[PDB]
């Protein structure tokens, strides 16, 4: 991307924290997007980019439920353990090595 | 956030935008690329005038919005920084290679796929390169004189000094190695003074081995030059930054006076006082004095009647080239003088000019200083402000061949070289990286193809020339006649370009097309 | 976000292109079917549609719902 | 009536010109020659204008005829030049002996000004004016010399030449008021009866009870000695030179020269003290440590008559005139003592360039008919 | 796209007309200023009311407002020739101009390339400016022939403006004011000083040296056999630089001890000053009340206030040396003069000095009936005194009135023999612009000027190379047989401070205007 | 060398007039073939239209560059001779135009390209008969 | 990191000790060699500067020989913690605050290379390199305070002046100079590391 803020600075960047930084972005709701990704430049430093991709791709595939006319709360637990099992997996895959 | 006053491009048009965007800058600056280019009138918003064959100094000039231009303004400018002769090109080359990267993706190729394509083509062709240059100062002594200004030369038939291009080289080739260490092959260019003033012609431009300073000589009896002071070594001179005046606190003051007692012994203090600064001086045993700060009226009669030439006020860049041309010592207080901390100058005068009332001075040295002052005349400012970017130029060509030896012969060839080997790996390659090394190369051609269109010569006609005549007989260094003379052969004719600016200039390039491509979505707002 | 700007192609008025107005054509279909989806089915119900000097009509009707409530877009 | 409001009137044309307001570039041009009139002549600013004005016409009409301006340029140099030598040549010239001419002369000069019917005792009073600092070869004699004080009110014929000399300042209103003494000797004082003014940051410190009259009761002295070898050397009349500085002569320092009968005169122009110097024969004062009974005049009278309203002062009995004018309006009082000036400077014309022509048309006629014929000649 | 917000781009055709119109222009406003027949211009700046009228090429130029590049860069060139030089002001920017529009047409109507165009340029200079050392024949030796010789130069560089009546009376003034110098080439030594009433003849070179202020409270109106102590000092409170000395009493006594200490430091340095046996100080700096009566009692004269460059002057005619330390006589070279006499110069005060130790500064006095007059004959004096000045520092001289230039036409003319194709061109087109010169300059006069320069050319072709313009009989006599020398320097500065003109501009193929602010 | 300069320069017009015209042929090239796409232009008037009929595309589509409406006609008579491939006779001259661009670049006087071109092409059509696989209605 | 203007995007170097800008705004500088192999840095902290760069009081006295002597005690003042330093033995001295004309020029005399005005985040990394230990003032200066590199230049890298302080086998802190052609690649540079630095 190459963003060129009110500011004037033009930029041209990929750490997708530094692309939602310059969005300037008001809308509560999808303001959220630009929080994870900052947060996501900090406890790690990479993946910035992708934890937005998920976190909209989730809240893209809970529009079905939700007009079918669903309960959130049904919703949120759901995904609330698809979470859990998920991160799991990862520590149960997570390759640990130091001369093997 | 803020929705309204923001645009969107994305590839479609976009990419047409950005790549035509270069190109334009570029069709401006191509007509200046050669040593049968032209010179481009820019003006301040202010009103300044300037007129330059300088690359980098156009495109800085050119107060321009569109963002891909603001781009390739920097790319000379980065270039003039890191080498300081590319500017003019490494744009064109640069342009080049986007209309031709633009060319592809219409058929089908992804842009970040061709960005890598040229990366690697490119690698090559510094390699191509890197591999059929030649090596100076690993050969000779007279001939690295002779070398390093066949360079200085070469580096200035692109500009309105051209005129008298013998004098601006051997100028620049000088002003150099008198500051720079064959081991360190460091040149700062604080230690030259790249100072200019009108008059004459750009002919009358001589090099200083001291500094000029502009000063009338404190008192107006004092005499108007220095000799060696008989039989002396050369001349003395005393290099404090301390002002002749009374010393003074530097915390508080409230000099409480009780009674005409010591009101009587401030009286004759500040009295003789003079005299002690006056002597101190003498003392030392000089012949001139270069103060820092000024001093007052009194002060100053003593230096008359004393024979100790004055000078008023020196700026730190100033003072500080009095002392390493002069070699001596920046001497704090006064009774911090002696005859071993003085400058052994070799000469001082008041130099006249036309009916200035100006009226500069300056101080020689005759042996070369570890201090030079080129000092640019002409007929009209803007003869000399050029004139001194232009010394400015070759005298960082000359820094380059200290800084690595290896020279290739321009004249277009040294691009043809690599067009030429980069293109013979292309036939390898096949497939898609096929298409961005035959492009990468292609763009190349435009390099010597606008010399053969600025020096009049149908450019695919050169071109095949150049490439069948380098090939031939071996991918060497055969030129485009810019001017004439016999034929091409750069050798012969003495076209020269150092190594390693080339290499940073086929690079930054490459790599400025390289981030461009990559970009496949923009969005501007306003200034609110 | 937000589209815009032109450059090379001088056309007189405005022009989108694939993503931009295919999602537009979508929106805006979808934008005039969600009006009358709450009017489907027994437990479905009409509507009132005031006009400027205020008089109005209550109808279930989807098409005169969709007829009687302005709609501009080629999609819509 | 100028751009500031100022309302004026005059027959003097260097005058008119110049407060005219022209626009024009080359018609800024004749205020600068009528400038010159005033400043070589003094008189006829209003002539040399009305010349070119015709000598223009000259080349308007030649110009017509297709003759280049260079030609008439060089031409009109050489016709003028030549003028002159006829105007010599048949200059009638007198010596500074003539007193019967020399008023003649201021005479007929003022004889277009509102000044014409007072002519009388104005016109010999410009002559014996400028005759007073004339000498005789003083070539060309300053008009400094010739302080010329108006005061409004009256009419015009309310003016005198004064025996003496015009001051310009009040006198005394605070402590004991003096402003006349017969037969005075007085002193200008460039000094200034203030406390002490020491030209380095002073400053008078104080940490005692009584210390307190220490620093007062002192310079209350201060003042006093230098009150008293004023007395002492004998001082009748003192002038304090203006000093903006720091004081003149202090409130204090007054209520000793009051008791003193010392009529004190302050806020004396530095312009003026040269000047002074001459009328009053006085001489200036540095100090007190060098003021001495030598440094002073035999003033045989002083005193601010109050004209009505006015106050004028005057230092009667003692190169340098004083004349005081007067009229109703202020446009009055100032145009008399420019149509004095155009008399004064009539003078000074014969002061530094003697002999005089037959004015009233007859030269310029004389100057034309001869011209015209060695015309016929060329 | 790129750029923005009125930026203005004039890519080649644009931008080379642009340039040529724009010399062509400044010179097409100068022309009439040339020539001894030639016209002045009347200009007039913000104040409306600050006219002035002038010959002066840079002067016009130099005011002028302009925003065409090209044209700017004529104007400045004039102002450096008028540097280098003091003269030629006018005759740089027309044949600077002239060799452009000689160029335009080698391009728009023969299609040569401007590098060509340039390369015959350059060469044609080098023969130009050669032809001309190689002719220009000099009188270094032979202090008495060069006087004639550099008194002729101040005599036609005289011609043209309004002095160019009473020309031979200014040409002695300048040139003896040069020669009582004799050195420095700095005119700021001569001081020229104006005042209206009476004819330009009457401006004369006062060998004294005359000076403004007049001295002293009421002292000696005139000095006799002065013996004068140039002096500059700090003459109103001193303690030099101390500064930070307060004085704390407890008692306003130990201020008036204190007070009367200071009136003391004058008596003091006022009396080491008397030490020096003068009968006339002079200063720099001021003298308040005190400090000079002193003086007035003394009987030494005081005279205040004139400057650093009031005291240099003074300090050469009597032969002082500036000091400001008294803190001993003797070591002090004394100044004198015959007397110190006060003069009335038209309404106004002055110090006619006399007989001083050869005065190596002089004052002119001129005379105008007008502002305007004045201040032309100011600057139409200063374009002698310049050029004197510098043609004693390059004896070095050549005849005028065309000649010069019509030889150095002949020169290129000829060295265009031996050539290439294009180049030849550019070359022969030098000597042109370089003949439009004397064209130029008879024009003025009102001669068929095509007529007359062809004449001249014919002479100069064969042989001769003596010959010149005169504008008067509209012949064309020997110039050397009628005293029109001008300085080397001068004319080799303007074949050479143009030429350069020329090559920056022809080589110009754009031209980029910012958004002005 | 030293020889004839040209000093008039609208070189430009001419890369100006291809790169303004050429970006007609753009927004086209999306509807050739089985996968073409269909375009939706809201007339002036108001009302709508949808069709893969360059001809028809190009004339309701507000072209404003003089020598861009020139496709428009180019595409006109392809309809009234042939009477399809309107889409395809723009897109051709779309990079025929950029083949000009090309050359352009290497000094190739345009006359000399234009009389080549037709040529080029008229050599082009014999080929097709030559190759044309004749049938009988 | 530090960018520096221009340069291939990958002409960047890797300093093993610490580099900086080159803060040296003072006269007397172009003197002090610009090169040591194991020089004895000193990482002190504060001032070096005549009439001192901050901080004041009030200096009355009744007596004109106080005047000068007052002043030839500043002096002194200064030159004495001036040596203080020399005294260290010291080839490089570097100092958050300034390093006043008279002071540089001081050392430039006797060969002692400075610079005035570091930039704080960067002493701290400078302290990392040589091993030295900041010091406040100059009194108390114990050797074990000190530090030394492997190598130090003033070089000319993409036209600017570098102070660096390479080849430090004993450090904990590094520095790495970032080139581009390009305002924003160099700024790309710096964070496409930054996203690997923090991974790695
Ligand atoms: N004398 C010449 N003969 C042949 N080639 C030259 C000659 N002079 C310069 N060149 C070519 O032109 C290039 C320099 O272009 P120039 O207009 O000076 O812009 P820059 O040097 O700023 O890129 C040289 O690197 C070389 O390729
Ligand atoms: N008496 C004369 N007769 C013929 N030419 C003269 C005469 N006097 C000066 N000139 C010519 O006048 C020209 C200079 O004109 P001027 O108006 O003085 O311009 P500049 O500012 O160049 O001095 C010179 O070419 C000189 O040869
Ligand atoms: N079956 C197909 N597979 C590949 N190409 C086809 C096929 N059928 C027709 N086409 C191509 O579609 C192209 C473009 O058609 P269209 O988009 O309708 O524009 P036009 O027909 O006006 O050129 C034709 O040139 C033809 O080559
Ligand atoms: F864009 Be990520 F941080 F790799
Ligand atoms: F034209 Be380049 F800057 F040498
Ligand atoms: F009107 Be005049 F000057 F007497
Ligand atoms: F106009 Be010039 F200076 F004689
Ligand atoms: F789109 Be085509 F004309 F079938
Ligand atoms: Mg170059
Ligand atoms: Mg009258
Ligand atoms: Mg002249």
């Amino acid at each position: 991307i190459l963003i060129v803020t009110s500011n004037q600075k033009t930029t041209i960047s990929n750490d997708g924290a530094t692309i939602l930084k310059l969005l300037d972005v008001v809308h509560p709701a999808a303001k959220t997007l630009v929080d994870i990704s900052r947060a996501q430049d900090a406890e790690v430093g990479d993946g910035t980019t992708s934890v937005t991709i998920l976190a909209g791709e989730l809240m893209k595939e809970a529009k079905p439920f939700l007009e079918e006319g669903i309960s959130s709360h049904l919703i949120m637990k759901g995904y609330r353990k698809a979470v859990s099992l998920a991160v799991e997996k990862i520590n149960e895959l997570a390759v640990d090595i130091t001369s093997e | 956030k803020d929705q309204g006053n923001k645009k969107r491009q994305h590839g479609l048009e976009a990419k047409k935008s950005h790549i035509l965007a270069a190109r334009s800058v570029a069709s401006i600056i191509k007509t200046s690329l050669g040593p049968r280019g032209l010179d481009k009138i820019l003006i301040s918003p202010d009103g300044e005038i300037t007129i330059t064959n300088d690359g980098a100094t156009i495109l800085s000039q050119m107060e321009l919005d569109n963002e891909i231009a603001k781009l390739l303004v920097q790319l000379s400018k980065s270039q003039d920084d890191e080498i300081g002769d590319g500017t003019t090109g490494v744009v064109v080359l640069a342009s080049a290679l986007l209309d031709q990267a633009l060319e592809l993706i219409q058929k089908g190729i992804h842009p970040i796929k061709i960005a890598n394509g040229f990366d690697e083509a490119a690698k090559l062709a510094i390699s191509k390169l890197e591999e059929t240059c030649d090596d100076i100062s690993a050969s000779n002594d007279e001939l690295f004189r002779d070398f390093l200004l066949r360079a200085a030369k070469t580096s200035l038939g692109s500009k309105i000094v051209s005129k008298d291009h013998d004098r601006f080289a051997e100028m620049a080739v000088e002003a150099v190695i008198n500051v720079m260490d064959k081991d360190r092959k460091d040149v700062d260019f604080d230690l030259i003074k790249m100072q200019g003033r009108v008059g004459g012609s750009i002919s009358d431009s001589k090099l200083i081995n001291g500094v000029i300073l502009d000063k009338d000589f404190s008192h107006p009896q004092m005499p108007k030059c220095v000799l060696p002071k008989e039989g002396s070594d050369g001349v003395k001179l005393a290099i404090l930054t301390c002002p002749f005046e009374p010393p003074k606190p530097k915390t508080k003051h409230k000099l409480d006076i009780s009674s005409v007692e010591e009101y009587q012994k401030l009286q004759t203090y500040e009295q003789d006082k003079f005299k002690e600064m006056i002597d101190d001086v003498k003392k030392a045993g000089a012949d001139v004095v270069i103060c820092q700060w000024g001093f007052d009226d009194e002060a100053n009669h003593l230096l008359l009647q004393n024979d100790l030439p004055a000078v008023r006020w020196v700026g730190g860049q100033e003072l500080e080239h009095i002392a390493i041309s002069t070699n001596g010592r920046i001497v704090p207080r006064f009774q911090d003088l002696s005859k071993d901390k003085l400058g052994t100058c070799s000469r001082i005068y008041e130099q006249e000019f036309g009916t200035t009332k100006d009226r500069m001075l300056i101080i020689e040295q005759s042996k070369e200083t570890k201090t030079v002052t080129c000092f640019v005349r002409g007929s009209n400012k803007m003869i000399v402000d050029e004139a001194e970017r232009a010394l400015h130029d070759s005298l960082c060509v000359v820094r380059n061949l200290v800084k690595d030896s290896r020279v290739v012969y321009g004249g277009g060839a040294a691009e043809v070289t690599m067009s030429l080997a980069v293109s013979e790996e292309a036939d390898k390659q096949r497939g898609i990286d096929q298409y961005a090394f035959r492009g990468f190369a292609q763009a190349l051609d435009t390099i010597p193809m606008t010399l053969a269109e600025n020096s009049g010569l149908d450019p695919i006609g050169t071109l095949s020339t150049l490439k069948s005549k380098q090939l031939k007989e071996k991918i060497s260094n055969i030129g485009v006649d810019c001017l004439g003379y016999g034929s091409n052969d750069m050798k012969e004719l003495f076209v020269v370009d150092p190594f390693i600016g080339k290499k940073q200039q086929i690079l930054l390039a490459t790599q400025l097309c390289r981030m461009i491509l990559k970009i496949d979505n923009v969005i501007i707002s306003g200034k609110d | 976000f937000n589209n815009s700007r032109s450059d090379t192609l001088f056309l007189g008025g405005e022009k989108i292109s694939g993503d931009d107005i295919r999602n537009q054509n979508v929106l805006a279909t979808m934008a005039v079917a969600n009006v009358v989806k709450s009017s489907l089915g027994p437990v479905g119900l009409d509507k009132m549609l005031v006009d400027d000097i205020g008089d109005f009509t209550v109808t279930n009707d989807g098409a005169t719902i969709l007829s009687l409530l302005d709609v501009q877009h080629p999609a819509g | 009536k100028t751009s500031r409001g100022e309302i004026i009137i005059s027959n003097d044309g260097h005058t008119i010109l110049k407060q005219m307001a022209i626009l024009h570039p080359v018609a800024r041009m004749l205020v600068e020659v009528s400038a010159a009139q005033d400043s070589e002549a003094g008189d006829g600013t209003t002539s040399v204008v009305i010349l070119t004005g015709a000598l223009l016409g000259a080349a308007e009409r030649l110009l017509n005829k297709g003759i280049h301006p260079t030609i008439i340029a060089d031409s009109f140099q050489s016709a003028a030049k030549r003028s002159v030598d006829i105007l010599l040549e048949m200059c009638h010239k007198v010596s500074l002996s003539d007193r019967e001419q020399l008023v003649r002369a201021a005479s007929t000069s003022l004889s277009s000004k509102i000044v014409s019917q007072y002519s009388s005792f104005l016109a010999p009073l410009a002559v014996d004016s400028v005759l007073k600092i004339s000498d005789e070869n003083s070539k060309n004699v300053d008009l400094n010399d010739i302080r010329l004080v108006k005061k409004v009110g009256g009419t015009i014929d309310d003016t005198e030449m004064i025996d003496g000399v015009v001051l310009t300042q009040t006198a005394i209103k605070s402590a004991g008021g003096p402003t006349r003494k017969e037969k005075a000797k007085i002193g200008l004082i460039q000094f200034q009866i203030s406390p002490p003014k020491p030209d380095t940051e002073n400053n008078i410190i104080v940490n005692d009870y009584r210390q307190m009259d220490k620093i007062l009761k002192e310079e209350r002295a201060y003042l006093l000695n230098i009150c008293k070898k004023i007395k002492k050397a004998k001082c009748n009349v003192l002038l304090i030179q203006k000093s903006i500085l720091r004081d003149a002569v202090n409130d204090l320092a007054l209520h000793f020269l009051s008791k003193l009968n010392i009529m004190v005169v302050k806020d004396i122009e530095r312009e003026e003290i040269e000047f002074l110097s001459k009328g009053l024969g006085c001489k200036p004062i540095a100090d007190i440590e060098l003021f001495t009974e030598d440094r002073l005049d035999s003033a045989d009278l002083v005193e601010e008559i109050d004209s009505d309203g006015s106050k004028i002062v005057r230092v009667t009995g003692i190169p340098t005139v004083s004349v005081v004018i007067r009229g109703a309006n202020n446009m009055i009082i100032d145009e008399t003592e420019r149509s004095l000036h155009d008399a004064l400077c009539v003078i000074r014309c014969l002061v530094k360039e003697r002999g005089l022509i037959a004015g009233g048309g007859a030269p310029e006629i004389e100057i034309s008919r001869r011209l015209s014929k060695e015309a016929r000649s060329m | 796209q790129i750029f923005g917000d009125q930026v203005t781009e004039e890519r080649a055709e644009n931008a080379r007309l642009s340039a040529f119109v724009g010399a062509i222009a400044v010179g097409d406003l100068v022309k009439s200023t040339l020539g001894p027949k030639g016209m002045d211009k009347l200009l007039q700046s913000a104040s409306s009311n600050t006219c002035m009228v002038t010959n002066d090429g840079a002067t016009i130029l130099k005011s002028i407002p302009l925003d065409n590049p090209a044209a700017k860069v004529l104007v400045n060139i004039s102002k450096v020739q008028d540097d280098e030089v003091g003269d030629g002001t006018t005759s740089v920017t027309v044949l600077s101009a002239e060799l452009l529009r000689e160029a335009e047409k080698l391009i728009d109507q023969s299609k040569i390339h401007p590098q060509t165009i340039i390369e015959g340029y350059r060469l044609a200079s080098a023969a130009a400016l050669d032809a001309l050392t190689k002719a220009a024949v000099d009188n270094s030796h032979d202090k008495t022939m060069f006087r004639e010789d550099l008194i002729h130069i101040a005599k036609t560089t005289l011609s043209s403006k309004i002095l160019s009546q009473d020309k031979d009376h200014f040409a002695e003034l300048a040139t003896n004011a040069i020669l009582r110098l004799k050195g420095s080439t700095n005119l700021e030594h001569i001081q020229i000083i104006k005042i209206l009433g009476g004819k330009l003849s009457d401006s004369f070179l006062d060998e004294g040296f005359i000076l403004a202020k007049k001295f002293g409270n009421n002292q000696p109106k005139r000095i006799e056999n002065a013996k004068i102590l140039i002096a500059n000092t700090t003459l109103d409170t001193d303690k030099v630089k101390i500064f930070g000395t307060k004085f704390k009493v407890d008692s306003t006594a130990k201020l008036a001890q204190l007070e009367k200490a200071e009136r003391e430091k004058m008596k003091n340095k006022i009396a080491k000053i008397s030490k020096f046996g003068i009968n006339t100080f002079i200063n720099r700096q001021l003298i308040y009340d005190y400090p000079e009566q002193l003086f007035t009692d003394l009987g030494i004269n005081s005279i205040e206030h004139a400057d650093f460059e009031g005291v240099e002057r003074l300090a050469l005619v009597t032969g002082g040396e500036v000091v400001s330390t008294f803190d001993e006589p003797s070591k002090c070279k004394l100044g004198e003069c015959d007397v110190i006499e006060e003069i009335m110069l038209g309404e106004q005060p002055f110090l006619k000095f006399s007989g001083c130790k050869a005065g190596e500064a002089c004052t002119i006095v001129l005379r105008g009936a007008t502002d305007q007059t004045l201040d032309e004959a100011e600057r139409s004096l200063h374009d002698a005194l310049s050029v004197l000045s510098q043609t004693t520092k390059e004896t070095r001289t050549v005849l005028g009135g065309g000649c010069a230039e019509m030889v150095m036409s002949k020169a290129v003319d000829t060295e265009a023999q031996n050539i290439d194709g294009k180049k030849s061109l550019a070359v022969e087109a030098f000597a042109r612009a370089l003949r439009q010169l004397p064209t130029i300059l008879a024009d003025n006069a009102g001669f068929d000027s095509s007529e007359l320069v062809s004449k001249l050319r014919s002479s100069i072709y064969n042989g001769i190379s003596t010959s010149g313009l005169d504008l008067n009989n509209g012949t064309i006599a020997d110039m050397r047989q009628l005293g029109i020398v001008e300085s080397y320097k001068l004319k080799r500065a303007v074949v050479s401070s143009a030429s350069e003109a020329a090559e920056v501009l022809l080589r110009v193929d754009n031209i980029i205007r910012a958004r002005p602010r | 060398n030293a020889t004839f300069k040209n000093k008039e320069k609208p070189q430009e017009v001419r890369k100006a007039n291809i790169i303004a015209a050429r970006s007609v042929a753009d927004a086209i090239r999306t509807s050739l073939g089985p996968k073409g796409m269909d375009k939706m232009i809201k007339t002036s008037r108001g009302e709508i239209i949808i069709s893969n009929d360059g001809h028809t595309i190009l004339k309701q589509m507000a072209i404003l560059h003089p020598v861009a409406r020139m496709l428009v006609e180019v595409s006109a008579a392809q309809d009234s001779e042939a009477g399809d491939g309107t889409t395809s006779v723009v897109i051709l001259t779309g990079a025929l135009l950029g083949a000009a661009e090309r050359l352009l670049n290497k000094g190739i006087h345009p006359t000399i390209i234009a009389d080549s071109f037709q040529s080029a092409a008229k050599r082009s059509v014999d080929i097709l008969l030559e190759m044309c696989h004749k049938v009988s209605l | 990191i530090k960018k520096i203007p221009g340069g291939a995007m990958e002409e960047s170097l890797f300093i093993n000790g610490v580099a900086f800008k080159k803060t040296f705004s003072y006269a007397g500088f172009e003197q002090q060699p610009k090169k040591f192999n194991n020089p004895k840095i000193l990482s002190l902290n504060v001032e070096l500067e005549l009439k001192a760069e901050k901080d004041n009081a009030e200096v009355r006295v009744e007596h004109v020989e106080d005047y000068q002597a007052i002043v030839d005690a500043e002096w002194q003042l200064i030159f004495e913690k001036l040596r203080q330093v020399e005294e260290t033995g010291a080839n490089i001295v570097l100092s958050k605050l300034p390093i006043g004309d008279l002071a540089t020029q001081f050392f430039a005399d006797r060969n002692i290379f400075c610079a005035g005005r570091v930039s704080a985040d960067d002493m701290n990394r400078v302290i990392q390199a040589v091993g030295g230990s900041i010091q406040s003032t100059t009194s108390d200066i114990k050797p074990e305070h000190l530090g030394t590199c492997a190598l130090f230049e003033e070089m000319q890298i993409g036209s600017e002046r570098y102070n660096l302080f390479q080849g430090c086998p004993q450090a904990k802190t590094c520095t790495l100079l970032l080139r581009g052609g390009a305002e924003q690649v160099i700024a790309e540079v710096e964070r496409s590391l930054h996203d690997a630095i923090m991974i790695v």
